[PDB]
């Protein structure tokens, strides 16, 4: 008496079904096959057991529990007699978000999409933002298992993030489904040359828009010596600084960046002669 | 309705409560079935501590929908924040979402004696301005590592 071959298992997190399958006996003259699922937790009553006729080559067990091992052993049948069993180990899991994806995007909060998953399990979802450079855990909440759509603030300007959303069912998660967001802290613009004495000259630029930064950097040097290049650190609040002490006739290189703590914009930059 | 509480460990406590039931209600559950006593719970909804003598309806709370709380012990004390300072040096705060952001200066002068009329206090790129409260920014239990920026 020969067992199966080729044992399938399927258990799909979606629907919470384990689907069993089998490449049935090369044994002439079958009665059915047997099959059984038991938790490998050394746990007694609670193994579960089909019987199916001898042209069948499936089986379901239902309400099998997530992150908990069962193994799954097929035996052919005939008559009396049983074969060896077929058999194998399934880990069930709970369903994770696929669709997660990131919207109505502002400079100061991101919106966080899903479908709500269709199961009766599924007791709300946990969001968690990690820095992922460091590894530090920002941000967590909690919300119903209806609930599709999050608002997520407070992300530093210039910080990489790992924006996650669990499934969560009473004694069991999933795997975290995972975004990563970086906003840039935004430069400034329309740099301009004003007040151009023969050694000194005024800097204005426009700061970006809605965002309190720490301070502006300007860096400026002659164009022909940029291991000259001098620094000055420029409140946030103020638009506009005034050179002095330059070189007579020489253009210089001028660039401002905003700075929010140490994470700088792409350079605002424009050269002037004296 | 089905209530879920998490703790700082990790932990899923489960309830079922009706929403005539008290907060000190919860926490007397609580107690039980972990053996912390009851004065030493605070349950955090949405970032902000539910007050004894009160109803879950009188939070507006949907009793259709499941509730997820987090518990917390008093002896962790509130939140603690950080603030960097012109300079670059971290410091620590206690506060609670309830506290205002002059509050907040206050506490920064008492560590380090910067008036708070010389404060400039920035959360994530957003200024803080007085006359709110950190709730009103959204600041409350929910961010596990705050950072102002001092200027």
């Amino acid at each position: 008496l020969s067992p199966p071959t080729n044992l399938h298992l399927e258990a799909n997190p979606d629907t919470g079904v384990l689907t069993v399958s089998w490449e049935r006996s090369t044994t002439p003259d079958i009665t059915g096959y047997r099959i059984t699922t038991t938790p490998t937790n050394g746990q007694q009553g609670n193994s579960l057991e089909e019987v199916v006729h001898a042209d069948q080559s499936s089986s379901t067990f239902d309400n099998l529990s997530p992150g908990l091992e069962y193994n799954v052993s097929v035996y052919t049948v005939k008559d009396d007699k049983e074969s060896v069993p077929i058999s194998d180990t399934i880990i069930p899991e709970v369903p994770q978000l696929t669709d997660l994806s990131f919207v109505d995007i502002t400079d100061s909060s991101i919106g966080l999409r899903w479908t709500p998953l269709n199961s009766s399990t599924i007791i709300g979802y946990r969001i968690t933002v990690v820095a992922a450079g460091e590894g530090i855990p920002i941000f967590e909440d909690f919300v119903d298992s209806s609930v599709g759509y999050y608002t997520v603030t407070g992300l530093e300007p210039g910080i990489d993030y790992d924006i996650s959303v669990i499934t969560l069912i009473n004694g069991g998660e999933s795997a975290p489904t995972t975004l990563t967001q970086q906003t840039a802290v935004p430069p400034p613009t329309d740099l301009r040359f004003t007040n151009i004495g023969p050694d000194t000259m005024r800097v204005t630029w426009a700061p970006p828009p809605s965002i309190d930064l720490t301070n502006f950097l300007v860096r400026y040097s002659p164009v022909k010596n940029e291991e000259d290049v001098a620094e000055l650190s420029i409140s946030p609040s103020d638009n506009a600084v005034v050179l002095t002490n330059l070189l007579p006739g020489t253009e210089y290189v001028v660039s401002v960046s905003s700075v929010y703590e140490q994470h700088e914009s792409t350079p605002l930059r424009g050269r002037q002669k004296t | 309705m089905q209530i879920f509480v998490h703790t700082d460990t990790g932990k899923t406590i489960t309830l079922e409560v009706e929403p005539s039931d008290t907060i000190e209600n919860v926490k007397a559950k609580i107690q039980d079935k972990e053996g912390i006593p009851q004065d030493q719970q605070r349950l955090i909804w949405a970032g902000k501590q539910l007050e004894d003598g009160r109803t879950l309806s009188d939070y507006n709370i949907d009793p259709q929908l499941k509730l997820h709380l987090v518990l917390r012990l008093r002896a962790a004390g509130g939140m603690q924040i950080f603030v960097t300072t012109q300079t670059g040096k971290t410091i620590t705060l206690e506060v609670e979402p309830s506290d205002t952001i002059e509050n907040v200066k206050a506490k920064i002068q008492d560590k380090e004696g910067i008036p708070p009329d010389q404060q400039r206090l920035i959360w994530a790129g957003k200024q803080l301005e007085d006359g709110r409260t950190l709730s009103d920014y959204n600041i409350d239990y929910r961010f596990l590592h705050l950072v102002l920026r001092l200027r």
